[PDB]
């Protein structure tokens, strides 16, 4: 209700040229933004499965709609900590940066080496090499 | 349609995957693609699985003196006991050979340089032993002909 | 302090809860469930999958778990490893041959419990750290 503000925000920031209507181009931009790096295929993907109109394109309703699959929580545990608990084979709270790095590049949706260099500058913060996930976890869920 | 196996690769934890050759030798290859690393597992008892070679219809066995080899015909030496090793990797012992003594199983299994090794070599703990399976498809398949 | 035959039973009576078919088998989603499902001391209460990652668990294709592997497993958290129970693996194993005749659930390990949660609780990090880092681009804008 009040939220719609943000909403401005975020369809502008997908929006480059202002038309009302988000394309494939635009799209791949801010995807590139995050540190991914898709293709063609998967772009009409991100496009087509929230398309009602099958214009190809977004506009806000369906702007609306993917923001919302996109920004929903799956795993609405915070309790993604165990997820990490899963990783950290001695259980003292902390995972090898390198191991971490690994781990998120060869497993599962691996993440780029952008979306991971970014992700261990933010989780490593004092360098040491070992990696708190508590805190990773709570700065992630402050949201 | 009696037995429902895999169809598969086994690739070898010392970094190969596990090959079985029309001269009937076994050991290890980098080769990705190598038809002769194809292979049928086939559910011949509980948690127990018989390892034939599809190129070659040849059966990985043991006999013994701990000596792998491969047979034409399907003896009991072609059965093997399989079981995971903490809960990553999975090995392959036989049926009826042992420490006696001790229990301990002999296993399947290949050295650093991809060569294949005698059963009773194998430690379970050790990479050697270890395999993680890389299936195609699963199969049914008939059960064997069990023979001497 | 060992084993009861009435936990054996209840096992047994859960497992069935789980596996009405007897197909003998039991999906990877649903053995946290199972786990917790237990009476003391075969019961792993949850949070457990870090537990249960720890035991040797085969999956068979596609992502399925054999009863008796879920009851070696869960009876060696237990005692543990020892020599009665190797003889209690034997026993196990015979009446489990005894109570089922066929060979319908008799199908090779293609992977790991470990293997597979390792993956699934990868892609749950990852997919969290992208909302995130799409929050963090939203936010960005004021
Ligand atoms: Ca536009
Ligand atoms: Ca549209
Ligand atoms: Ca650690
Ligand atoms: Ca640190």
């Amino acid at each position: 209700e009040e939220q719609i503000a943000e909403f401005k925000e975020a369809f502008s920031l997908f929006d480059k040229d202002g038309d009302g209507t988000i394309t494939t181009k635009e799209l791949g931009t801010v995807m590139r933004s995050l540190g991914q790096n898709p293709t063609e295929a998967e772009l009409q993907d991100m496009i087509n499965e929230v398309d009602a109109d099958g214009n190809g394109t977004i506009d806000f309703p369906e702007f609306l709609t993917m923001m919302a699959r996109k920004m929903k929580d799956t795993d609405s545990e915070e309790e993604i900590r165990e997820a990490f608990r899963v990783f950290d084979k001695d259980g003292n709270g902390y995972i090898s940066a390198a191991e971490l790095r690994h781990v998120m590049t060869n497993l599962g949706e691996k993440l780029t080496d952008e979306e991971v260099d970014e992700m261990i500058r933010e989780a490593d913060i004092d360098g040491d090499g070992q990696v708190n996930y508590e805190e990773f976890v709570q700065m992630m869920t402050a949201k | 349609p009696q037995l429902k196996g895999i169809v598969t690769k086994l690739y070898s934890r010392q970094g190969y995957h596990l090959q079985l050759q029309a001269d009937g030798t076994i050991d290890g290859t980098k080769d990705e693609d190598s038809t002769y690393t194809l292979f049928n597992l086939i559910p011949v008892g509980l948690r127990v699985v018989a390892i034939q070679g599809v190129q070659t219809k040849l059966y990985l066995a043991m006999n013994s003196e701990g000596y792998l080899y491969t047979s034409e015909l399907f003896t009991p030496e072609c059965k093997f006991k399989e079981s995971v090793f903490e809960n990553y990797y999975v090995t392959y012992s036989s049926m009826i050979y042992r420490q006696q003594q001790s229990g301990r199983g002999w296993y399947l299994g290949l050295n650093k340089e991809g060569e294949i090794m005698k059963g009773n070599h194998v430690k379970k703990n050790k990479p050697a032993a270890h395999f993680l399976p890389k299936p195609l498809k699963v199969a049914m398949y008939k059960e064997p002909s069990l023979h001497d | 302090e060992p084993l009861s035959e009435d936990d054996f039973e209840m096992f047994y009576e859960v497992w069935e809860k789980f596996d009405p078919d007897a197909t003998q088998f039991i999906e990877f989603a649903k053995l946290s469930d199972f786990a917790d499902a237990l009476d003391p001391p075969l019961l792993i209460a949850k949070p457990n999958k870090v537990q249960l990652i720890a035991m040797d668990l085969p999956m068979v294709s596609g992502d399925r778990i054999h009863c008796l592997d879920i009851l070696f497993a869960f009876t060696k958290r237990v005692l543990g490893e020892s020599g009665e129970m190797d003889a209690l693996r034997i026993q196990m194993e015979e009446r489990f041959m005894a109570s089922n005749p066929s060979k319908v659930s008799y199908e090779p390990i293609t992977t790991t419990l470990k293997r597979k949660q390792e993956e699934v609780s990868a892609i749950i990090i990852q997919r969290a750290y992208r909302r995130y880092l799409l929050k963090q681009k939203v936010k960005k804008v004021s």
